[PDB]
C-alpha cells in the first residue's frame, strides 16, 4: 500500500507513543467482546464469559502482545507486507481457516482502540493513514486465499 | 436484537454526547470520506473539505436521526422509515457504505468520549448501528 | 422488507421444489463446502465427501428450516428463534458464512428449476435468504 | 489464482460452449434487478424501471456482452489475472468508484447464470473451480484499492 509522506510521518510518529505492552491486547479483548463468533478460535484461553473477564484474561493480553508485533512488523515494511505476512498468511489461512472479513474486522478495532488511546490526536487525516495500513495488512494475511 | 444491556448502554452514551451530536456526526463523516473515498461520491454538490458548512449541516441531520433511533429504540423500524425510503429508493447507497458510517461513528466516540467507550458499551453502540444500518438498508427493490 | 410480490414468488418457486427439498438442501452445502473450504471447519464431526448419509441427513433439516421460514414468512424471528439461538451461540458460526451458503442454495435452485429462477423470482429469493440469514444472526451477545 | 488441471479442464469446457451474445447481459442485468443500488452507475442506460426492463434493455444487453469478454480474456492469464485487468481495474477504481464489494457480486451472479444455463451439468466441482476464477477476477479489479 502507497502511503504519502505526511501520512507516513502521521503513522510513524503516532506508533512511537503507543503502549505496546497494551494496546495489542486491548484490541484482541475487544474483538472477542464485539463479535464474539471470534471466540471460537480461541476455546484454550479459558474465562470469556464476561467483557470484564475477557479483558482481565492473561491469555489475551498476551496473545494480543503477538499481534501487534505483526502490526508493528508489518510498519517497517509497506512496501511489501505480503513477504512480511506470508508465514501468517499459511497460519490464518491453510491451517485455521478464519474467513478474512476478520482480519479487516481486527484492524478496524485496533483503529478505534487507537482513537480511544489518542483523542482528539488521532485526527480524520491519522486516521485515513491508519486505514490505509491495516487494510493492506489484511489484504496481505489474505494472500493465501487468493 | 439489541439487549435490555444494550438499550441502556446506548441511551447511556448518546445522553453523554450532548450538545456535541451535530458536531460529532460532521466529524464521522470528514472521517468516513478521507478514509474511505468512495463514499464521497454521493455528495458532488457538497463541498467536502475542512470545515465546510455542508458537511457542519449535514453531520447535524445525522445526528438528529440517530437520536431519534434512540428515543424510539423498540420502534426502529417505523421511526426510520422515511430515511430507509431515501436511502435505498432514491439515493441508492450501496449497503457496504453503511459499515464504512458506522465505523467512523465509533471512531469519533471513541475520540471523544473515553471514559463512556468501554468494550461492553462498545459491542452495545456497534449493535445499535447494525441495527441502523439494517432498517436503512430495507427498502431496495 | 419481503413485498407481497416476494412472498408470492419464494411461496412458488419452494412449491416446484417439493419433494427434492431434502436433496437439494444437500446439494447446497455440498456446492458450500467446496468452493468455499473455510466452512468445513464447523462439521469435524460429519464425512464431507460425495454421498456422505451426514451431509444428506443435514441437507434434509436444512430444508424443513427453510420450509418453516416460508410457511411463516410473516413471523420469521418467532419461528426461527430457536435456530437463531443455537447458530450464534452454541455454533458461533461466523456471519459472513449465511451469505455463502445462501448464494449456494441460489445456485442449487438455478441449476435444479429453469423456468422458475427468473430475474424476479431470483430477486425474491436473494431478499428471502437474506432475511433469514438476518434473524439467524440476530442473537450475538 | 491456482486451478488445478481438473479445474481448468472443467472450466475451460464450459466455457466453449457459452453463448457469450447472451449470458453477459442476463448476468449484468440480473446484477441490476437483484442489486438495485447498482443501477447508480447505468442512469445513461434508460429504462430500468422493470425486471423486463432491464433484460430486455439493449444497452444492458450489449454492456454485458463487453463484461463478459474481459471474463473470457482472465480465463485465458489466470496466472497474470493483475496485469489483465490493469487498465479496468484503474476504471472502476480510479475513475468509477464502484465498492468492490459489487465485483464479487456480479461474479456470484455470472456464477447463477451458468447454473442456469448448464444445469446438471454446473456440478458442484465445476461451481468450484469458476468460484476460484470469479474470485481471482474481482480481487485483480480490485487492485487499484489495494
Ligand atoms: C490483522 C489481523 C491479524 C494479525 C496481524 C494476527 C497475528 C497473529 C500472530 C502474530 C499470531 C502468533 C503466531 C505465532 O505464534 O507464531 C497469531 C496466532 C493466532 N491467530 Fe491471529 N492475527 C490476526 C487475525 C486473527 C483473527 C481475526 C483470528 C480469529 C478470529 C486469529 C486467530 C488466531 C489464532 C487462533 C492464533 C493461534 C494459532 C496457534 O497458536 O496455533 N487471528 N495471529
Ligand atoms: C447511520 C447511518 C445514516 C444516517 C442516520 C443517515 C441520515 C441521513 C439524514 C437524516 C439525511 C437527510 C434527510 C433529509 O434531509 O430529508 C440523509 C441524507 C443523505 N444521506 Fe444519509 N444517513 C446514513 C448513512 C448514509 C450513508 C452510508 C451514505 C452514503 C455513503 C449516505 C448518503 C446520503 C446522501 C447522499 C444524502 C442526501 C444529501 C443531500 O442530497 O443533501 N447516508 N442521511
Ligand atoms: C439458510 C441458512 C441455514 C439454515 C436454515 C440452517 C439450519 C440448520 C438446522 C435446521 C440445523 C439442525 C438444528 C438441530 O438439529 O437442532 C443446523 C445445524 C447446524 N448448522 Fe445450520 N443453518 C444455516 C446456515 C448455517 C451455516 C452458514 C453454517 C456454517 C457454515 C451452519 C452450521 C451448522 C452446524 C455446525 C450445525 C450443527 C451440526 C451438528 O452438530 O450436527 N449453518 N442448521
Ligand atoms: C468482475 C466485475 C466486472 C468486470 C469484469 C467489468 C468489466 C467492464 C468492461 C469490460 C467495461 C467496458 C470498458 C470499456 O468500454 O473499455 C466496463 C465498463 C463499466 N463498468 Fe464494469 N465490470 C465489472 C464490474 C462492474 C460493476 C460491479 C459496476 C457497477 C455496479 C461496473 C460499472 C461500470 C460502468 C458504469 C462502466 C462504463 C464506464 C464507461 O463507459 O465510461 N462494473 N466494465
Amino acid at each position: 500500500v502507497h502511503l504519502t509522506p505526511k501520512e507516513k510521518s502521521a503513522v510513524t510518529a503516532l506508533w512511537g507513543k503507543v503502549n505496546v505492552d497494551e494496546v495489542g491486547g486491548e484490541a484482541l479483548g475487544r474483538l472477542l467482546v464485539v463479535y464474539p463468533w471470534t471466540q471460537r478460535f480461541f476455546e484454550s484461553f479459558g474465562d470469556l464469559s464476561t467483557p470484564d473477564a475477557v479483558m482481565g484474561n492473561p491469555k489475551v493480553k498476551a496473545h494480543g502482545k503477538k499481534v501487534l508485533g505483526a502490526f508493528s512488523d508489518g510498519l517497517a515494511h509497506l512496501d511489501n507486507l505480503k513477504g512480511t505476512f506470508a508465514t501468517l498468511s499459511e497460519l490464518h489461512c491453510d491451517k485455521l481457516h478464519v474467513d478474512p472479513e476478520n482480519f479487516r474486522l481486527l484492524g478496524n478495532v485496533l483503529v478505534c482502540v487507537l482513537a480511544h488511546h489518542f483523542g482528539k490526536e488521532f485526527t480524520p487525516p491519522v486516521q485515513a493513514a491508519y486505514q490505509k495500513v491495516v487494510a493492506g495488512v489484511a489484504n496481505a494475511l489474505a494472500h493465501k486465499y487468493h | 436484537v439489541l439487549s435490555p444491556a444494550d438499550k441502556t448502554n446506548v441511551k447511556a452514551a448518546w445522553g453523554k454526547v450532548g450538545a456535541h451530536a451535530g458536531e460529532y456526526g460532521a466529524e464521522a463523516l470528514e472521517r468516513m470520506f478521507l478514509s474511505f473515498p468512495t463514499t464521497k461520491t454521493y455528495f458532488p454538490h457538497f463541498d467536502l473539505s475542512h470545515g465546510s458548512a455542508q458537511v457542519k449541516g449535514h453531520g447535524k441531520k445525522v445526528a438528529d436521526a440517530l437520536t431519534n433511533a434512540v428515543a424510539h429504540v423498540d420502534d426502529m423500524p417505523n421511526a426510520l422509515s422515511a430515511l430507509s425510503d431515501l436511502h435505498a429508493h432514491k439515493l441508492r447507497v450501496d449497503p457496504v457504505n453503511f459499515k464504512l458510517l458506522s465505523h467512523c461513528l465509533l471512531v469519533t466516540l471513541a475520540a471523544h468520549l473515553p471514559a463512556e467507550f468501554t468494550p461492553a458499551v462498545h459491542a452495545s453502540l456497534d449493535k445499535f448501528l447494525a441495527s441502523v444500518s439494517t432498517v436503512l438498508t430495507s427498502k431496495y427493490r
